[PDB]
């Protein structure tokens, strides 16, 4: 066991998925700030197979999974892995494809019905419409598996209408719309309190 | 559950020292904000020391401030109360307690109603 790094320490039943926009709408330095936000959030969670489980995926035209929910590693090592996520700078970061991945790979089987399941979709870009044909189907699929989708729009190129589409599919799908990556550290305490509140204590 | 077990009480002369220990266990223990209460014979329970989840903040009432020190060891899941310059009026049963109301907030807790989990108490007697 590893002791808490902060007074805020979420010890609840939660599967938390971090989906990181891999597009070039974020510079390499801005992506660094996004990764620091993910690490900051992880430091405030009790990461363990019996408490908070985390997954970290960078999405472009396709997914690169760095951490899976079932990965039995020390929190310190998971935070190190997240801090070493490589910059992609891709042209396309498809929200449809990464939500498909979340629905059909991460939550293909619900191992923990007693836990809340939350997807933090950190978006900085807009995928081409030719990739969005099944976007609503995937968001609806996640709703049916009781997966809460929380879009975090970052910067002026975030897909605002997909964010609004996500909010409409289920009332749990609250959105956070930010000016830039610099705002992540300022809203972090609010976001993690909100996510913790969504999870049960027992 | 959360389980708490205290030790370290004793019989001391005025001016003496003790160091109470409280061992926490149970799967739902989350390095909760912890506190020490004391109960003089036939009276109520009073919070005499409190500490945050990390240990970076503490609280004592002015009646024991300067003389009591609360600390914790999260690797060992322990909390401690060092009691210096003991006075006759410190005679009481001392209880270790853990806050279980919105425990994700690890700040120091001063309200007794925030304390959910309790040890069995250890006796401190100060007599000349």
């Amino acid at each position: 066991s590893e002791p808490p790094l902060h007074d805020f320490y979420c010890s609840r039943l939660l599967d938390l998925v971090f989906l990181l926009d891999g597009s070039s709408r974020l510079s390499e330095a801005e992506f660094e700030v996004l990764k620091a936000f993910v690490v900051d959030m992880m430091e405030r969670l009790r990461i363990s197979q019996k408490w908070v489980r985390v997954a970290v995926v960078e999405y472009h035209d396709g997914s690169h999974a760095y951490i899976g929910l079932k990965d039995r590693k020390r929190p310190s090592e998971l935070r190190r892995i997240a801090s070493q996520v490589k910059y992609a700078g891709s042209q396309v970061a498809s929200t449809s494809e990464v939500l498909k991945y979340t629905l059909f790979q991460i939550f293909s089987k619900i191992d923990r019905p007693e836990a809340s399941r939350i997807t933090l979709l950190l978006m900085a870009s807009q995928e081409p419409q030719r990739m969005s044909r099944n976007f609503v189907r995937y968001v609806q699929g996640l709703k049916k598996k009781k997966v809460i989708v929380i879009p975090v729009g970052i910067g002026p190129h975030a897909n605002l209408k997909q964010i609004r589409l996500i909010e409409k599919q289920a009332p749990e799908n609250k959105a956070f719309v930010l000016s830039s990556v610099d705002e992540l550290e300022q809203q972090r305490d609010e976001i993690v309190s909100y996510l913790c509140d969504l999870a049960p204590e027992a | 559950e959360v389980q708490l077990v205290e030790s370290g009480g004793g019989l001391v002369q005025p001016g003496g020292s003790l160091r109470l220990s409280c061992a926490a266990s149970g799967r739902t223990f989350s390095y909760n904000p912890m506190g020490w209460f004391r109960q003089a014979p036939g009276k109520g329970r009073e919070l005499v020391a409190a500490i945050s989840r990390t240990g970076g903040s503490t609280y004592y009432p002015d009646s024991v401030e300067g003389r009591f020190t609360i600390s914790r060891d999260n690797a060992k899941r322990m909390v401690y109360l060092q009691m210096n310059s003991l006075r006759a009026e410190d005679t009481a049963v001392y209880y270790c307690a853990a806050a279980g109301v919105r425990a994700e907030d690890g700040r120091v807790r001063t309200l007794p109603s925030e304390y959910t989990f309790w040890g069995q108490g250890t006796q401190v007697t100060v007599s000349s």
